[PDB]
């Protein structure tokens, strides 16, 4: 469960790749620019942790 | 069981427990004064060491005096590095703390009860033995050695200071009955308010919380707020809730 | 004897395994 | 203004004692210094590690040690006091500082 | 006269509940009956090793023969994070050595002596469960942005260092634990950020604060001091400038006021001169064991701020 | 009159080779001569973990003074997966303790003894490379689903609790190992999953499955249970709230016939009451050494699954 | 008459700074003064483990009592990488047995002596620093690649056997760190690279180089030979074949004239064969310790290249 | 309104018992205070380390304790009750309180 | 005395690599 | 005797920090 050497490792691995390594996501336009093209993304995906706790993407 | 033996659980009980509020409680105090130095004369007296055992009163410079010395020993011991040194580089030693070791004998038959020794505060003059001597050695000799007493030693060639005791032992052997055979060992001690503010130096307390069981500490623990005694309550009252509040 | 050392070995892997393994909602 | 009660203090009576306090949430060091002409206690407050201390003041009793002081960013906003516990004559001293020795040195913060 | 011995004491407070505003461990000491479990004659072995970097301070404990009642009351909480205060001193005070949760804690009783062991960590939960959402444009004032951050790290402020009229020169945007992305903005602009009992520091590298502490043979220093590098590795040099890249080494008898951001200097008959902190390590055995404090020094080159 | 001696046999079989059906190690013992390799009277020491999580579960073991053709054996098929068993107990009997495939072994031959070194793995080489590569859409029946991956895993079903008429919520792709994918379903749907000696053990964290066992001062216990916490650290709670997050510790007497997720009952003096079992652990010294079984438990608040 | 006793010399040099063309440790040897700072006739233990992978050969070293002097002359260039050389044999010559740099460095002085540490690398600045930013087409010659790349890495070249008349046959871009894309090329077309002792090694997995080397009694031999898995796992199998999967184990006295990608011969009582080398390990105690060497030997089954 | 037994309790007679129990799936602390002049068991309910026990009642015999209390998030909504084992007319005492001691304190939950 | 901690320390360090470096294809 | 053993350890663990931690231009 936690006492093999591995599972350190893995959970380890596993919370590094939650706060980085962002690659691809879905988002849905708020602010256009129209000179110059570009557009602000807000992401729609998210998770509740079991703690009551939640992760919001900001505005981009 | 019975009742009969519940109250007698508890004197088996109360009487235990007092010992440690008679023994316990006597070191407290003997730790709570620095003003008390006691002092030990092993052999050292008759030549000319009399000039300061004259020194020693009843209730500052305490005084030991034991009816017979058999032996006393004096070590130094130092190390060095066993790998050749690298050349001068005389730094490669270093000095332990020097030991001492005496062994002697308190008797039901003394022959010298000189009044200065403490261990002859009170003995009766005419009857030695009713006065159970050897008794009154061990009651001093285990206080001292509990409340840690940095002891000074009077000897045959030399003074030694700053001495605190780490062992010692006591017998009644069938030969030489009446009396006790004792052993002391000792060791160096490399020791390194209300004082004047010229001698003052910068300090410090690190991190402090909320200190005593005061005004506001007494609500974190739930205690109700100790009632003001009504000396005066006519010029802080409007005052003291206006400006300091109450802990709510 | 080397059941002393082995304590402090598992002793020293706890402490690792700890320190990769801490706070976190998952 | 309301106010509540928040943090009190206490003094060994060595004269030059220093140690750290966070108040509000917020982390100073103090240092106090004992006069001997004056028989008073001079008080200095600043951040941590800081240089210099930000205030120097001489402690009296009901008297508002922070009043002239509440315009840095560095200053706590409460209120500091001296009031005895005893006879409302006695002024502080060396030894008669604390929760029951007679003074009550105390910090109170409003209520935000 | 006496000798000088040493004194201690730890206390066992509430669970700590983490809300909406700073975390303070200091009123968390009471419990629902008042008065905390307070241990002073019990031999005791603790380790306590304090840095400035995004990890946690971390301190180990050992306490032998606990009463059954003390034991019942932590098999109980094991899902809660108990407050715990540990002090340390000489016979006649005791300065606070360390604050935190308790994340660990296990009962071993073979036969003779049951042994207690604890795992602390000084702000642990706050570090590693601290969420953000937030973004910047063009031309934002870098000090504003230092500022959000770390009021979303819900912790007092020990100290702080604003960058001035610095601005960002690319649009920004943060999520996951607010601890990891000040860590990441410490690397891109020479500053160091570490919490440490309670108190946030953020400072910047190279650079120190007066002679807060002076070491010397009357202030109980053990042993000479002995250069010693501050890191196991070396880096490729040109040969920021202004970067550490050296230190030393020195032990001294249990003194809890001293931190690592602190400023030492050190009055000894071969080196002399300022140095920063940069590592602690209290140990300690109350019947038998050593009673000191281990710093590692580094070097500074930069203003003194 | 006798006394109470330990006794114990340990089996070296042909190479394991996978195929297309479930594995079982026990046909595997004979050796093309037909009986194996027993090695009975000499002394051995051993060390066998086991646990309910991904990883397999291991055991190391060591010889002394073994003969030379055996030694020779094994200095062949050092590319392949040899099986071995291993049985204890107490001259009269020996449960089965271990079953898997010698991982590693060395050996060193210093003077005066020789010392054979062993690691043995719970179905290594299944669990590290089955592939699978499986789809499903909305609508699919998660009943199905497990199934499915499982019959992929090669291996015999120990227990399995279905879902019932659970059904998916978004289209599912899986590949890589097997197990892997295993493993991540169980944190979203609340399941522990976990192969064991050969078989594989799928059931629901919280709950538990009568009294298989009672520990007891006449069942060879060891000193009293104390209270362990069954993780190295603390998570924060809202203070599925059915989750583990306590425990408790107890040492027995080597009894191979017990499995991480079985339950015992604790007939105590202090404690009282029925726990899951989380983590064994077997040692052994033949001739010096212990013969004993440390076993950790975890209060359950679920359902009586 | 004398005896047979041991000696040493070791060796340090000027900062190492690395340029445009291939890095010699050797030329670093003197020092702005001249001669080096020799250190013969003090104890010294040091342990130096070689390898044929990714990573370079490190060694460690301990020296007691030394000189202030040179101690202070470490004390500076703890920002820079000093070069150092060592030497052992036996009273009548001393092979070269390692050349790196210092990558780390401390000083512990409790009491009655002082005590040393070094940590050396092999080549680790050049192999952790070499950038690289390359590109080809279909129909490249991969003789042509390699060549380009190992160029970049500034290293000397100890012996390489080219690809013939491969050619690429996908489009390929190579960027980061020079060794890392190398080492990733040697996976997909079974050839071994590996720096050692400053020279740079590629050869080809399976196959062998003469008896360079004669291993028996009076060889030195400590202890009879003793079958030794090369690898702490084991691999699934089809029952490139060529590739190792099988080694034995000896111990010899120290003797520097030996690399990981030579060739042996074992001329024992029971086993007798050639061999590759795969590691090696040199310890040393000067006063009180082994001198001996430790070689981990690989059956080879391919051409004799 | 189904309900089932689910739980049983003891006491061992000390007069300021304290330990926690799981009820529901909920878990829950408990103390009991032996008031000497009333003879009778005062018991406090809370949760886990609060700061103030939640509700506080006299234990009595055939009485529903947890009757005015269940429009709560945090109080168990099952039927905590004192009933005897032996003849109906012994009311609750010090030491008989357990399964066999002539008083049976029990809780039981209703069927969701 | 310090040949036999080294042994133990290496013992772990095998087990410890055994653990990360297991089955595979690779 | 521990002290013997804590050191061993902390070298060990010195020597795993050094292998990670090496070289680059960060």
């Amino acid at each position: 469960y936690a006492d093999r050497y591995d599972a350190a490792f893995g959970i380890y691995i596993s919370r590094f790749l939650r706060n980085n390594v962002h690659t691809n996501i879905r988002g849905k336009v708020v602010g256009v620019n129209y000179s110059g093209p570009s557009v602000d993304v807000q992401p729609m995906a998210y998770t509740e942790f079991p703690s009551g706790t939640t992760d919001r993407y900001p505005v981009i | 069981i019975s009742p009969a033996q519940q109250a007698q659980a508890d004197k088996r009980a109360r009487d235990a427990a007092a010992a440690k509020r008679k023994q316990d409680t006597e070191v407290s105090n003997a730790k709570s004064r620095e003003d008390i130095q006691y002092t030990m004369f092993v052999s050292g007296l008759r030549r000319g060491r009399l000039n300061e055992f004259e020194r020693k009163n009843r209730t500052d410079d305490l005084a030991i005096l034991f009816d017979s010395v058999t032996t006393h020993t004096y070590t130094k011991d130092y190390n060095k590095s066993s790998y050749a040194v690298e050349s001068k580089a005389s730094d490669h030693v270093t000095t332990q703390d020097g030991k001492f070791t005496f062994s002697g004998t308190v008797t039901d038959s003394p022959y010298l009860i000189d009044p200065r020794n403490m261990i002859d505060r009170d003995t009766d003059k005419e009857n030695p033995m009713l006065a159970r001597r050897p008794a009154k050695a061990i009651e001093i000799l285990e206080l001292i050695a509990d409340s840690h007493q940095l002891v000074t030693l009077v000897t045959e060639d030399n003074i030694l200071s700053n001495y605190v005791i780490t062992s010692f032992q006591v017998d009644r052997s069938s030969e030489a009955g009446s009396s006790i055979n004792v052993q002391v060992t000792l060791e160096e001690f490399r020791f390194k308010r209300t004082s004047d503010p010229k001698k003052a130096k910068n300090a410090n307390t690190g991190t402090k919380q909320t200190a005593e069981d005061g005004a506001v500490d007494d609500s974190a623990k739930q205690k109700r707020q100790t009632p003001y005694i009504g000396k005066n309550a006519e010029t802080k009252e409007r005052w003291e809730n206006a400006a300091i509040g109450t802990t709510d | 004897l080397r059941n002393m050392v082995r304590a402090v070995v598992d002793e020293n892997n706890q402490f690792n395994f700890n320190m990769l393994i801490q706070g976190g909602p998952n | 203004r309301t106010v509540v009660r928040t943090f009190d203090f206490e003094l060994s009576g060595y004269p030059d004692e220093t140690f750290r306090v966070v108040l509000d949430s917020v982390t100073y060091e103090l240092r106090f210094m004992w006069n001997e002409r004056d028989e008073s206690w001079f008080m200095s407050l600043g951040d941590i590690g800081a240089q210099r201390p930000t205030i120097t003041s001489k402690l009296t009793c009901y008297s508002d040690i922070l009043a002239p002081y509440r315009y840095l960013d560095n200053v706590p906003d409460g209120n500091l006091y001296l009031w005895p516990l005893g006879d409302i004559r006695t002024r502080a001293g060396r030894f008669n500082i604390g929760p029951l020795k007679g003074i009550q040195m105390t910090y109170s913060s409003l209520i935000e | 006269m006496r000798a000088m011995e040493r004194t201690y004491t730890l206390v066992i407070g509430r669970p700590v509940v983490i809300g909406e505003k700073p975390v303070n461990i200091e009123k968390f000491a009471n419990t629902s009956k008042g008065d905390a479990y307070e241990i002073k004659d019990l031999h005791i072995e603790f380790n306590v090793k304090k840095d400035n970097s995004k990890e946690p301070n971390k301190g180990y404990v050992t306490v032998y023969n606990l009463s059954d009642e003390v034991v019942n009351y932590l098999s109980v909480n094991q899902r809660e994070s108990l407050a715990v205060m540990l002090h340390a001193g000489y016979n006649g005070d005791e300065k606070l050595i360390f604050s935190g949760t308790v994340e660990y804690v296990e009962d071993d009783f073979p036969e003779e002596t049951r042994t207690t062991k604890f795992i602390l960590g000084d702000g642990t939960l706050n570090l590693t469960t601290a969420t953000t959402a937030r973004s910047y444009r063009k031309g934002t004032p870098v000090n504003s942005v230092l500022n959000d951050l770390i009021a979303d790290l819900k912790l007092p402020k020990g100290r702080v260092i604003d960058f001035g009229n610095q601005t960002l020169q690319t649009s920004m945007a943060f999520t996951g634990n607010a601890s990891q992305n000040l860590a990441n903005l410490a690397k891109n602009t020479g500053s160091t950020f570490s919490v440490q009992d309670g108190a946030v520091y953020w400072t910047k590298e190279g650079s120190r604060f007066n002679v807060m502490f002076e070491i010397s043979e009357e202030g109980g220093m053990v042993g000479t001091p002995t250069p010693k590098q501050p890191s196991s590795s070396k880096k490729l040099i040109k040969a920021h400038d202004i970067k550490e890249d050296v230190g030393m080494t020195v032990s001294t008898l249990l003194n809890g006021a001293i931190l690592p951001e602190s400023t030492v200097y050190l009055n000894t008959r071969y080196h002399k001169g300022f140095y920063k902190v940069a590592e602690l390590t209290h140990r300690g055995g109350y019947e038998t064991g050593d009673w000191i404090t281990e710093l590692g020094l580094v070097e500074t080159r930069g203003e003194l701020i």
